[PDB]
RNA sequence: CCCGCUACGGCGUGAGCGUCAAGGUCUGUUGAGUGCAAUCGUAGGACGUCAUUAGUGGCGAACCCGAUACCGAUUACUGCUGCUGUUCCAGC
């Protein structure tokens, strides 16, 4: 199973309206990721810290998984998650994480400054730390801070699609990624493809070769897409739907229903999951002694 | 009492979208070499351009490329790096590297060119074992 | 004459000499309710093992004939046997009606609020619940349904019937996933199914009444992705 | 695991390209004729801008991406034409081969670059450089006294 | 202590007389070789196989180490050896080895032909094989012609001085050298500096890094540059003396 | 403080000793000892585990790098060993 958790949405501000051409382009790149092969896609959306957040409930997310991607799912056979990377630079007055977090699935951050990087790892409840690989690293990444943050949770995320943009950006990208791999102690590394087009898509064995040539091993790369990728999905998926990893509204069937795998069988209206009477306390004993299922 | 790695095969498949381009344009054999030299010239310099690679069993947007072992990733990182642009095709293309093996055993079709390539390799392996 | 002195640094010194050497009746039961509960759950397991032995001696696979066989031939052995047929209506109806009252589950379902309901379930006790092991690190623990007689800190106590087995079943919580169905009063139209994970909460119910649960590293949950 | 970087000492040597004028054959005399002087427009930023252009045109982009992560000139003075370049321990091969292919500066041509000392610390490289310059002063003093 | 064994003599034909500028330029570049710090110098001289060999004894070598370089041998503190690379393409006007091996010290060859490689591996008791790293590769390098020749004792030579000539020649240089590395089994690789000017001399630290990034390990490179170089020098010296 | 010159405290040498003072130094540094912080790269052979289409291929991990040394305690991971508890399956 493969997770690609940094596909961007062609919108930056809430005042802008997405045209149908970008939506069709996203449909074509999802068909591209379904063509060669992938398992999970978590599409990303960017907001700033100094913007004016809307005081709405059902209008915070211009993602619309149900009406357009619910139609794409039946011909596709995959799933989509909606996530936000927080572009936070200064500790301003804007703090509405209790609505933006519970509205979406995965909460990320994009720090630029010194103190913001500290208060993100310290107090801000997020899932992933993304750095601006297009621009310079802020000051320096320390070992014991990032190590304690990985031991607390949140892992670092490397965007190999940002090197496919320009020529000059590749040097700054590698200079950031080698420092991230060195200061992260190769524990918290989750990789993702930041492509805005299907014309910049790659296969698993090429991304593995890229991670080989950057400095991280190969078995640890595939383990990062098998173990480390799908666990940080489950972290935010249990934090925002259910309680703080405590009591889940997701049906535990044999091999078909899961909190990660069965998204459509859970009513995403509020919380609930309508399940038929599969548990009868009257005449059901041990599982190997049953005869009706 | 060991075996020195001679080279390694690489299985490429040019995934090309925008079906009008896939139906109109037809990549010939010189375009493969020109685009691979352009890809090794964009991301790498002279030493990355001097990577020894030859062409074997070229099909319609399908390629088998032999590259020496000590620069294996030096090849396979660059192929997933460069994007085709402004070379006789209006749209850019994507590359899918399907599988890698260092022991000659791949099964594509029941075609007879692979048996001929295996015989050419065994004629050199017998000279490696004897001489 | 090497630096690695095996006999000298451990066996022959005075600091590591302590290390192993290199050449080498009714009132007394219910004084504490916990110890009496332990004696009861041990006595139920011993009586279940004796019931299995007397059931192989009976050579009858039917449990309804087996209970009457024990009533006819073994009176003192029958006294500590559980009664699951009695255990189902005395627990399930009260549990379902308590959850229908507490979580405000009524005929009007379109005014539901999930976050406060999960907070109430975090505040409600699980003593007397029907619960099912749906996923586990052990492949043999899954498929077990049972009703709670007592909540522990890190284990879980249920009871399940087999063909003739009536053993009190203890199941670990560290690395297991549990699920329970909440029925609605309509017949075969709609019902709810919730899930918990016993590795996430590792405290007493006394502490669970007061504790506000926070985030964890959650690295050991790979089994939930694995199976 | 800390920042295990390797420092590389390099020296700019000017060969005596003059076929019309005769030459003298001695040790310290040819040390004088090769260790003459650096030209006027030589600084830290000029050598860095030249070595980044040589890194681009010789090794490429992704090689320059791997090289330019911790590629800095820590110490350089034009009076002696000796410089110390910080680099990674893995790409030290790439940095030395980039120092080898330095053909000419954009202002002055006709020069070679000698990579002399490589170590993981700068304090031992300075100690070796003082001893090497002391040996140079010994050879100069021996040929000057006789 | 190092051995540099590929310095060319500025003359190609015996009819051409060496000017006074070329001798001074050779003194310049050999002093530049000693400046970075070398021990052995074996200067090379190029002849064609189509050229008619002279029937002389004391005139086969127009190098004259004794009268010109005999002063620099005493002043600088080095020594010189004379060697010949043979530009052989076709088996015609040749097959003479008993006279050219006695005058000179090391006998090398330059095959550019497919049959030339076979006749070099078959009936030439030479020391080193040189390929044209400047121009293109002749046909294809194989393990069959290389492994039968390296196991006999003949080494394969890489010219790192030909790389600092042009910009376009560097690509063909890397393509030739990496082919020699993959065909040579990383054993019989002797490297030399083909510099004609003093602006093209490099030191051991850069050249070792060059041959390391081109594909030879650091053990085999330094082990070669010491042992195999000083072994083929004694091979030529014992072919002279014994 | 002893020797020679001179004689009011003086002067010259001992590669001499005792006291006192000085952010002048401490690789006076350790069967590793750095301090803008070294602890390497490759090849061959021996052993162990796992997967094979002909017999070979991959792996020897993870945590973490001191800064004078030592001991005890705690915490991060792999493998072995003993005990305890749980679940599943039978011999009669």
């Amino acid at each position: 199973m493969l997770v690609d958790l940094n596909v961007p949405w062609p919108q930056n501000s809430y005042a802008d309206k997405v045209t149908s051409q970008a939506v069709n382009n996203l449909i074509k790149t999802l068909s591209t990721l379904h063509m060669l092969g992938y398992t999970h896609i978590a599409i990303n959306f960017t907001v700033n810290h100094s913007e004016k957040f809307p005081n709405d409930v059902k209008l915070l997310n211009p993602i619309d998984i149900k009406r357009r991607f619910g139609e794409l799912m039946d011909r596709t056979g995959l799933k989509l998650y909606s996530r936000i990377t927080l572009i936070i630079d200064d500790p301003s007055k804007g703090q509405s994480l209790s609505k933006i977090s519970q509205a979406f699935d995965i909460v990320a951050a994009l720090p630029i400054s010194e103190k913001g990087l500290t208060l993100s790892t310290t107090n801000l409840d997020i899932d992933l730390l993304t750095f601006q690989y297009g621009s310079r690293l802020p000051t320096f990444l320390k070992h014991k801070s990032i190590c304690s943050c990985v031991n607390r949770g949140v892992k670092l995320e490397i965007v190999y699609g940002y090197a496919l943009r320009d020529v000059q950006a590749r040097r700054q990208f590698v200079s950031n990624v080698r420092s991230v791999i060195r200061s992260s102690r190769s524990r918290g590394i989750v990789i993702g493809s930041g492509a805005m087009s299907p014309l910049e898509c790659r296969n698993i064995l090429g991304v593995t070769s890229l991670i080989k040539n950057l400095g991280l091993p190969s078995d640890r790369c595939s383990k990062a897409m098998g173990d480390l990728a799908s666990l940080v999905l489950l972290n935010g998926r249990l934090r925002n739907k259910s309680h703080k990893q405590t009591i889940v509204t997701g049906g535990g069937s044999g091999n078909g229903d899961d909190v990660v795998n069965d998204v459509q069988g859970i009513d995403d209206v509020q919380t609930i999951k309508v399940v038929k009477r599969s548990m009868d306390a009257e005449q059901l004993g041990h599982a190997s002694k049953r005869h009706k299922p | 009492k060991k075996t020195f790695r001679e080279w390694q095969y690489f299985k490429l498949s040019i995934t090309s979208f925008d079906q009008d381009v896939d139906d109109a344009h037809a990549i010939d054999q010189m375009t493969w070499r020109q685009w691979l030299n352009n890809a090794l010239k964009r991301s790498y310099g002279i030493f990355g351009e001097g990577v020894e690679y030859s062409f074997l069993h070229v099909d319609d947007k399908l390629a088998y490329i032999r590259v020496n072992h000590a620069d294996k990733d030096t090849f396979s990182s660059s192929i997933s790096t460069y994007i085709s642009t402004d070379e006789l095709v209006g749209s850019p293309l994507t590359v899918s590297i399907l599988q890698e093996s260092s022991s000659l055993r791949l099964l594509e079709v029941t075609d007879d060119d692979r048996l001929w390539l295996k015989k050419v390799m065994e004629e050199e392996e017998q000279d490696c074992k004897c001489i | 004459m090497d630096r690695t002195q095996t006999f000298i640094k451990d066996c022959l010194f005075t600091k590591c000499l302590e290390d192993p050497e290199k050449p080498f009746d009714y009132q007394r039961i219910n004084k504490n309710s916990k110890i009496a509960l332990r004696e009861y759950i041990n006595n139920c397991k011993k009586n279940t093992k004796k019931c299995l032995k007397l059931a192989y001696e009976n050579k009858i696979t039917d449990k309804e004939d087996l209970l009457h066989y024990i009533e006819e031939k073994h009176p003192t052995i029958y006294e500590s046997l559980p009664q699951y047929v009695d255990f189902v209506p005395m627990y399930k109806e009260l549990w379902i009606n308590y959850i229908k009252e507490l979580l405000n589950i009524t005929k009007n379902l379109k005014t539901f609020n999930g976050s406060l309901a999960l907070l109430k379930l975090s505040m409600a006790d699980y003593n007397g619940a029907l619960l099912r092991v749906t996923k586990s690190k052990n492949k043999t623990l899954i498929g077990l349904q049972g009703i709670v007689i007592w909540d522990s800190q890190k284990f879980f106590i249920m009871i399940v019937k087999g063909n003739i087995i009536d053993e009190i079943k203890c199941i670990p919580k560290k690395g297991t996933v549990f699920q329970f169905e909440i029925p609605i009063s309509d017949d075969d139209d709609s019902a709810l199914r919730y899930s918990i994970l016993g590795d996430r909460f590792k405290y007493r119910s006394v502490d669970r009444a007061g504790r506000k649960f926070k985030s964890r590293r959650c690295d050991d949950m790979l089994y939930y992705i694995q199976n | 695991v800390r920042l295990k970087s390797r420092y590389i000492l390099f020296e700019i040597i000017f060969p005596p390209t003059d076929t019309n004028v005769e030459e003298s054959v001695s040790k310290a005399d040819i040390l004088l004729s090769h260790h003459r002087a650096s030209p006027a427009d030589v600084s830290i930023k000029s050598i860095l801008q030249e070595i980044r252009r040589s890194l681009s045109l010789n090794l490429g982009d992704y090689g320059s991406a791997k090289c330019n992560s911790l590629l800095q000139l820590k110490y350089f003075s034009n009076k002696t034409s000796t410089g110390i370049i910080r680099c990674h321990r893995e790409d030290c091969d790439l940095v030395i081969m980039a120092l080898m292919l330095m053909s000419k500066i954009g202002d002055v041509d006709g020069l070679i670059v000698n990579p002399v000392k490589v170590s993981g610390t700068i304090k031992k490289i300075e100690q070796f450089a003082m001893r090497r310059n002391s040996k140079i002063l010994n050879i100069i003093k021996c040929s000057q006294s006789s």
